[PDB]
């Protein structure tokens, strides 16, 4: 028996069912309603009743952990949210705040149902106002897997990570149609709000998969790391690895010249368990990486520059990006590890005709307000308020270590040697540029204020960043009391 | 009354009633026998400290206007090369269901060719050009 | 006596001391810390000592309220900060929080201190750290009366509101050198990061003024709205006008066609008390305006749209304006006031590659936190999700109203008759959409589905405005628990 799905799979496309089929356990879903009907009377919709209604939710189980799904369905009435749709979801969100449990989503919504007027509004404005409430109390994770326009996009923009599949998704606000309506120019659908687009420029969507089968694939394993709740602790896996496994590839990493490149890969992987790592937002301001990974078998939240792209200078969208994660990171006790390497912000009239300061200062508050255990290694260089934005000591940071090539000073020689000698003998460059950098640009003067614990060989990173993380199990740090803070937008 | 506009004072005999326009905390607009004035008033330190401030002049420039949005040139209401006086109203865009009226802030006349009705081009052209 | 303030003068410019008698009362100004040493030792640092070492602070008063404030001197040095000036601040920012009482910072730096290394970067880091915990404990003021680069520049990014000064002030991250060096182009100082460049493309600045004798004047007038703490009420003031006045003027305020522009402030003026009105980033996004105001001797939030400029529409800089305002007004406990009249969001191509979808659900995301009491007045039209956003019903709001010729639709009548007919014979615009027209956009729908409160004449406005703000005086509503919230950033 394979009826009425025969029309779907000829199109080259997966039900919602069989979705969450493909997610949850082999045999632990347990669909909560199932017999629902519309209940418009208008416009000639008296007619076909549908008993879904168009909305499939449950509850299912992943790993032997209880979580809540809904999907949309897109052969009923093109999935179009009512008065009657919403209230189912607005019932799971409801059970699923009451227990400590997250909510995954997939949106295949062709946008608002116009025959139920205004209560399309309605159902809106209660989901809106639902994950406006429990955002930061349950991770909510929201998969793209067809279309999604209209103002039904607003939802999956407030949960925490949103993904998309590559051939048959897309979202936008408004369609083409209006654009060439206003504009006149003539852009189509996929050009508009495809995968890419999202992927690259707009830096909405957090990942891409090519299909919907490694979609729940990979959804499965980063379900693996979070949490249950806001109360629960991070999770702990069992893993034969082992602290004391042997890392002295990371004493070779840094050249000796400092003009060369390197990637930041190389001092990440040693340092994390063997292939555990899942990197957000690949694609997407790739001077900067974010990700999470496991050490000694405990989830952790990993956040490094990359001197590979553009210097691993910070900009908007990476500071858009690093403040995101962290501020995620910390809403859920997970432990925050970085990498340091940058010799400043990016230099550009565009940059502050876009609005560097508003946008730099997103890291910086989100790595001051934090109360999580932080680990800070600074490989390379830290330049000016590169250094104090990523994680620097004084913003009630645990525990600091450096590389004994490592150089943090207020800029670079050249600058300082300018700003020091006005006007002094011509060809000062030669004899004071490389006396200043002798003297200044190493980590001893920083070592000698105690903005650093210590300086350690790079072969005893994994040792270090293991024990500290260890001992640091039971941190209670609380910030003065406020209704909310007032983060830069 | 705080903030309203009848002001009644009396001095022996002598009655007189001036108006209260408006303020900015350093200068009063206040009208006296139908006139609209601006009086100063500050303290000792502010008279002493006033004289130590830039007083930069603002552009006059006497040159072509143009759109600031885009949009559709439904109405025009001057004439090519004539005169115009500050305040009036010299053509209407509609844009997305709305007709707005960009006028003439101050000037005496223009030199120019006008954009023909149902040009939807805007983009920041210069629809009335004034020399 | 007028002695060592001759130099100053002469390049037309006030001294920190001038300014800070300008703001307080006359005579309550109690300076706090006067003789302090640098005490430097290097790069021939150890003579040159200066008593006040470049920073002003004290107690001052206001109103009759008491205030703290630090100014930078800019003759000293240069202003720039060491290990020894941030000290002073700290100090003063840790006893305002003591205390419940805000800060006002005049920022007048050249930048950092070389001289003393990375001691700089430690007062930086310090300060940064301040601003972020005490934000949303203390309104925090910044005003930039000279120049202000560096790193420096992410202490007033954090503070609530910065203004700026026409003639003399700029700020930036990286110096137009630079600029140079790296792209080529020749960029002067006020070209790059001038008081108009931040007050109309970047966003930053909430303001200008153009002498620092009115900048003292309004900020006396803006400091009387404010709540002096967290756990403190909202001030209300004494004032002869009165709830009973006549404003009859509204009835005619919209215009019989719908294609016809209207000037907003025609609104909120008589609603509000006489010359009363404060508003805040008045040359930026115009299509929506905010700013503080009095109702009935209470300081109250205003948020409208404004149909004079694009027809009212939702966009980027309009939506970040938006929920700043809304976030900095619920983090004290003022009330909101919004008005609305929208046709949905701006249609375009750069729109979503500049991320649309981010920032459009801040502002929602503003609204539905917020716990504060709300008044909505729907004048004419509100569309789509737009409705949906600007405070509506289901956002947990506390009372809405509408006016007599208001339309509350899914969307345009054109779109909804091209939808609900696919292949209906031609001509059928003309007997489709105005019967559409009639029959659904018109706030009966919405008023019979529970939507808006009352339809009201718009002559009674004050009245149940002034009504409403009085019963509303204690409201007590709760979020659940959470560490902090996760806002799309
Ligand atoms: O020496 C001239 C150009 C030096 C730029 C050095 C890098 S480029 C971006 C960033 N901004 C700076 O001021 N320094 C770094
Ligand atoms: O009828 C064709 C153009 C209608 C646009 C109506 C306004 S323009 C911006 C906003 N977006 C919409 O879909 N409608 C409004």
């Amino acid at each position: 028996p394979t009826a009425a799905e025969d029309l779907r799979h000829k199109k080259k496309r997966l039900t919602a069912m069989e979705r969450v089929q493909l997610f949850c356990d082999p045999g632990t879903f347990r669909e909560r309603d199932a017999l629902v009907e519309h209940e418009c009377h208008n416009f000639g919709m008296e007619k076909r009743k549908v008993p879904g209604d168009g909305f499939i939710t449950g509850t299912g189980k992943v790993f032997g952990r209880p979580v809540f799904l809904f999907s949309h369905d897109f052969t009923v009435f093109g999935g179009s949210l009512s008065r009657t749709n919403a209230a189912k979801v607005v019932r799971i969100m409801e059970e699923a705040a009451k227990i400590g449990v997250p909510v995954i989503g997939f949106n295949d919504s062709g946008g608002a149902r116009i025959h139920e007027g205004v209560d399309s509004l309605a159902g809106y404005a209660d989901i809106f106002l639902r994950n406006t409430l429990f955002s930061g109390v349950i991770p909510q994770i929201s998969v793209i897997m067809g279309p999604c326009a209209g103002g039904a996009v607003y939802s999956p923009a407030i949960t925490d990570f949103t993904f998309m599949v590559e051939t048959s998704s897309y979202m936008f606000v408004t369609g083409p149609e209006v654009v060439s309506a206003v504009g006149g120019k003539l852009v189509t659908k996929d050009e508009l709000g495809g995968p890419h687009v999202h992927a690259t420029k707009s830096g909405v969507s957090a990942g891409t998969f090519p299909n919907d089968i490694v979609a729940m694939a990979q959804l499965r394993r980063l379900y693996s790391y979070l949490p249950l709740s806001n109360r629960d602790p991070v999770p702990v896996l069992p893993t034969a690895d082992e602290r004391y496994r042997d890392v002295s590839s990371l004493n070779t990493v840094v050249p000796t010249e400092v003009k060369e490149a390197y990637d930041m890969r190389d001092v990440i992987y040693p340092v994390i368990d063997h292939d555990s790592f899942f990197e957000i937002q690949p694609q997407f301001a790739k001077n900067i990486i974010c990700g999470f990974a496991r050490v000694e078998g405990r989830s952790v939240c990993i956040i490094a520059n990359q001197p590979k792209v553009q210097a691993g200078v910070l900009d908007i969208d990476s500071s858009v990006k690093g403040a995101r994660m962290v501020r995620f990171a910390d809403a859920f006790n997970i432990p925050i590890i970085t990498f340091v390497d940058v010799p400043g912000f990016l230099p550009g009239v565009q940059q502050e005709y876009g609005g560097i300061i508003r946008h730099g200062a997103k890291l910086l508050y989100a790595y001051a307000e934090a109360t999580v255990p932080k680990v800070t290694i600074i490989t390379r260089k830290a330049y000016g308020g590169a250094y104090d934005v990523m994680s620097s000591k004084h913003l009630r940071g645990d525990s600091n270590y450096a590389w004994p090539h490592a150089e943090i000073a207020v800029m670079g020689a050249a600058g300082a040697c300018k700003l020091l000698y006005s006007k002094e003998t011509a060809e000062q460059q030669a004899q004071r540029i490389a006396d200043y950098e002798k003297t200044f640009c190493t980590p001893l003067s920083a070592a000698r204020k105690g903005f650093v614990d210590a300086v350690i060989d790079p072969s005893e990173t994994r040792m270090r960043v293991c024990e500290d993380l260890e001992r640091l199990a039971r941190k209670q740090l609380q910030n003065p009391w406020k209704k909310h803070g007032n983060i830069p937008l | 009354k705080a903030s309203y506009p009848i002001i009644r004072v009396k001095d022996g005999e002598a009655e007189t009633v001036l108006q209260f326009w408006g303020t900015n905390e350093v200068t009063y607009g206040m009208q006296m026998r139908g006139t609209t004035f601006d009086v100063n008033v500050m303290s000792d330190l502010q008279s002493t400290l006033a004289h130590f401030v830039p007083i930069t002049e603002a552009t006059t420039n006497t040159k072509q206007i143009l759109s600031p949005m885009p949009g559709v040139i439904v109405a025009i209401k001057v004439q090519p090369g004539q005169m115009v006086v500050a305040g009036e109203e010299l053509l209407t865009l509609e844009a997305m269901k709305m007709r707005n009226k960009i006028h003439a802030q101050a000037d005496g006349k223009v030199k120019e060719v006008k954009v023909k009705l149902g040009a939807t081009v805007e983009d920041n052209e210069v629809l009335v050009e004034l020399e």
